């Protein structure tokens, strides 16, 4: 039995989503980023809704936990399609539905993006990533998101203090044989801000050329 | 005070 | 009497150097940037045989020496501006001789880069970052770099796990009243990637505009 | 390996 706030984030995990790309529209960068860009907008409902579960996110002002989550969802996004991706070769699981090879991400014009995240991928392969630690990393993302509009400094290093902890605790429990693997995880997050960085820019992009049909949610955090 | 994500974060 | 790793990084530590802007010329956005181009480009010569001390570095492949350094070395530049300016209020320290307001960034187009510079110099006041914690860093920094053309995965992995042991034996020994400081400092390493990456794409961008002139050592840098 | 970083790392 093992560290409490792991196993309620663990709980708190949100159900599997369907790209659902339509069968009916032509093959096309733009079915392929429309199709990307509707799947995150649907995922960022459930992140929030997750978020909300997080021991003390739902204490901070609801402009600090706008803040957070501003900062760090694509983070999230990233996160999870990583976590899906860690069985596969050279392929990212946007979904169960929408699994990306090279060829795939040539044709999205996402070679470059799609690459850093296979990065991810690699590193965390030879780390041997559990949905554990997985679970509480995507968590620490959110609460170490570094915003530059953040009301109350101290209740956010409070709940980073938390979630780092859980980590900690996990770590020491779980693998003993390593007593630095919760600093190598944390040691991940560097890789993962830089292409969600590259993520961010390369959709603002898209929303500026105009041929990218894109929903409210999404838009906003793009905005953000 | 338009904000879909702050509509979301309130919603019950 | 500390850690062997954080002692051999301090004394290898390089002496200050004076930006030297021009007197003769006058202030603008293109000697200000001029002046930290010339700066970075007589830093990175001091970085390059910092590196070689770093214990295990000299014995990766010239290849991996120079793919890590292509990587982190704005991450260097970063953190020794961010480390001078630790007593300083809203100012950063490129040189003792070149302190930068809030007004001199706004006339070389550098606020939202120097805004992001001085987030990273606010949460180390709030952490009393030491000249150890500092040194180590920067190691780590170059070590974890996340270059996509890396040669020895695995000895780079023991290069990062050598000098992350030195961080946490550091922080074991010099800060028992938190014993998650170690991980409190990795936690820093993704808004200093995101702050490099900001910094690259700006002095990118000025490389292409070619208004700015600027030494081989930096262009070879910023076009790797 | 006109690379001036290459050169600098070379140099004793
Ligand atoms: O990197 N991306 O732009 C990205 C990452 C994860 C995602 N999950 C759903 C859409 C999506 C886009
Ligand atoms: O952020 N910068 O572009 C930057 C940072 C540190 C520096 N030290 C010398 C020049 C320089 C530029």
């Amino acid at each position: 039995p093992y560290n409490k706030i792991v196993s309620h984030l663990l709980v708190a995990e949100p159900e599997k989503i369907y790209a659902m790309p339509d069968p009916t529209v032509p093959d096309s960068d733009i079915k392929a980023l429309t199709t990307l860009c509707d799947l995150a907008d649907r995922e960022l409902v459930v992140i929030i809704g997750w978020a909300k579960h997080i021991p003390g996110f739902s204490t901070l002002s609801l402009a600090d936990q706008m803040s957070l989550l501003q900062s760090a969802w694509m983070e999230i996004l990233i996160l999870g399609v990583v976590y899906r991706s860690l069985s596969f070769e050279d392929e990212l699981v946007y979904a169960d539905d929408y699994i990306m090879d090279e060829d795939q991400s040539k044709l999205a014009g996402l070679l470059d993006l799609n690459n850093a995240i296979l990065q991810l991928v690699k590193k965390y392969k030879s780390m041997k990533l559990e949905k554990e630690e997985f679970v509480t990393l995507k968590a620490i993302a959110l609460a170490n998101s570094d915003s530059m509009h953040i009301e109350d400094v101290e209740a956010v290093q409070k709940l980073q203090d938390v979630l780092h902890e859980a980590l900690q605790d996990y770590e020491a429990g779980q693998h003993m044989e390593d007593p630095r693997r919760a600093g190598k995880m944390l040691m991940t997050l560097p890789l993962l801000r830089q292409t969600s960085t590259k993520a961010v820019q390369h959709f603002y992009n898209i929303k500026l050329e105009g041929k990218v049909p894109m929903h409210k949610l999404f838009l906003e955090m793009l905005e953000a | 005070n338009n904000s879909l994500l702050l509509h979301l974060l309130k919603s019950q």
